[PDB]
């Protein structure tokens, strides 16, 4: 029952191994609100607990680490999650964020527009996404795999995530994608992580830990999301904000993880073991350049 | 020779009873930090709250040019410590007050150089 003093709850391994069918999600505390410390926004508490959980994993943390954060704006025009990430990450970490709608951010660079317009030369060590389509609320049929930004995210992971890098991509009961689950099997380890402050929501962060660039495990993503909903449906999580009060060990440890460039032929099992243990990043270490594609139209006539 | 003076506009709006800019991003922290004014990571002490700097900057928040030939922002990408008594209006606090170039505390709210 000590779960309440954790930042949240990760999907236990035995639920990952099942072969459930997809049911409707029915949480006993659905929509209940946590008591947050005075004046703290939900997204700050949520991202703090996310980072607290990520402190328990084997993340690679190189010098000049590169982190990109999609879905980083709010209707308030500010970026609370970015502020927590930059607090968490080592000082000097390159942090880029993005959103469809305009906002002001503490990120080093911010691109406004659909994520599909975002391009970059370089590979990344950590990808964070909180994107969610408001139209996902207009539930009018079977809960199928969604595309949209999830299609971009899967390609972005396969194309622009360093080996050894990690991801946290927000899902919900209806905001999910089968290929993203399948791609969780291309990391050394994966889970679905529910924050204790939002334990009453079907939100989770799908976390891929230490990317291997090839399937370690074959995951059927329709089955795995059903497994996730089954877990949530049968394991009520009590809302808790306890962990928000102890920030003494919050900063991500600067491990100085090695970065090597290597061609697809030099990735042997000893390399793969280093990647799997959080001990190696593989990518170019050039300068970081990003860009937003801009559609040009003349509306006169 | 015309430029908008947004600092004065906000100061007068406040003076005439207007409600301060909201949704400044307050951080969770130990509250055992140095208490310095503007830092690379939250540094509030027991008498302060820490905020993400961009959200506390009048120019950032108002979508206007920064008062600086380079337009550089000294809050964005850092954290600003605000006395708890003034945390209802972080934007007003950073506009009205000044950081001591020697000890890095707010003049009047920590700076003991005098
Ligand atoms: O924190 C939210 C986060 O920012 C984002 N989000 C949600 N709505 C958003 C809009 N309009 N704009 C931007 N971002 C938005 O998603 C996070 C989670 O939000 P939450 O409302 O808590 O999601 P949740 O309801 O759990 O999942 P879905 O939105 O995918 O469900 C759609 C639809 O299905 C019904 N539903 C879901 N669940 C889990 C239910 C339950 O347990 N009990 C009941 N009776 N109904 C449930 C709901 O009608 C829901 O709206
Ligand atoms: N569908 C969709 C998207 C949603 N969001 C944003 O995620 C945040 C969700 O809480 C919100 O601020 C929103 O504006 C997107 N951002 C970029 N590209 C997209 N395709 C999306
Ligand atoms: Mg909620
Ligand atoms: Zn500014
Ligand atoms: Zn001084």
């Amino acid at each position: 029952s000590s779960q309440a003093w954790q930042p949240g709850v990760a999907m236990p391994n035995l639920y990952k191994m099942q072969r459930m069918l997809l049911e409707k999600c029915d949480l006993q505390n659905y929509g209940d609100s946590a008591t947050l410390p005075k004046g703290i926004m939900m997204n700050v508490a949520k991202y703090t607990q996310l980072c607290q959980y990520l402190n328990t994993l084997t993340l690679a943390v190189p010098y000049n680490m590169r982190v990109i954060h999609f879905g980083a704006g709010s209707d308030k025009g500010v970026a609370p999650g970015t502020a927590v990430l930059r607090q968490w990450l080592p000082t000097g970490t390159l942090l880029v964020d993005s959103d469809l709608n305009d906002f002001v951010s503490d990120a080093d660079s911010t691109l406004i527009g659909d994520c599909a317009t975002v391009h970059t030369a370089n590979k990344w060590d950590l990808i964070i996404s909180d994107m969610y389509d408001p139209k996902t609320k207009n539930v009018t049929k079977e809960n199928d795999s969604k595309e949209g930004f999830f299609t971009y995210i899967c390609g972005f992971i396969q194309q622009k995530l360093a080996l050894g890098g990690s991801v946290a991509i927000k899902i919900t009961e209806h905001s999910w994608n089968a290929d993203l689950y399948k791609l969780m099997g291309h990391f050394a380890w994966w889970t679905a992580f529910v924050t204790n402050v939002n334990a009453s929501s079907s939100e989770a962060f799908l976390i891929g830990c230490n990317y291997l660039g090839k399937p370690r495990e074959q995951i059927d993503g329709y089955v795995m999301h059903a497994n996730y909903i089954f877990w949530r449906n049968t394991n009520p999580i009590q809302l808790s904000s306890y962990s928000l009060f102890d920030m003494s060990k919050f900063p991500l440890k600067l491990r100085g993880t090695a970065v090597m460039s290597l061609k697809e032929g030099q990735i042997n099992d000893m390399i793969l073991s280093l990647l799997s243990k959080g001990r190696l990043i593989i990518r170019e270490n050039n300068r970081v350049v990003i860009s937003s594609d801009v559609l040009v139209n003349n509306e006169n006539l | 020779a015309f430029a908008v003076d947004a600092a004065k506009a906000y100061k007068d709006y406040l003076a005439s009873g207007g409600q301060p800019i909201t949704n400044c991003v307050k951080m969770l922290c130990t509250h055992t930090g140095t208490g310095q004014a503007i830092t690379v990571t939250p540094e509030a002490n027991m008498d302060q709250e820490s905020f993400g700097g961009a959200s506390c900057c009048l120019y950032c928040r108002c979508h206007i040019d920064h008062p600086n030939p380079k337009g550089f922002c000294d809050l964005k990408g850092k954290y600003v410590q605000i006395p708890t008594t003034c945390a209802n209006d972080p934007v007003g606090f950073t506009l009205k007050n000044t950081v001591c170039t020697v000890c890095g505390m707010w003049k009047g709210y920590g700076c003991s150089c005098d």
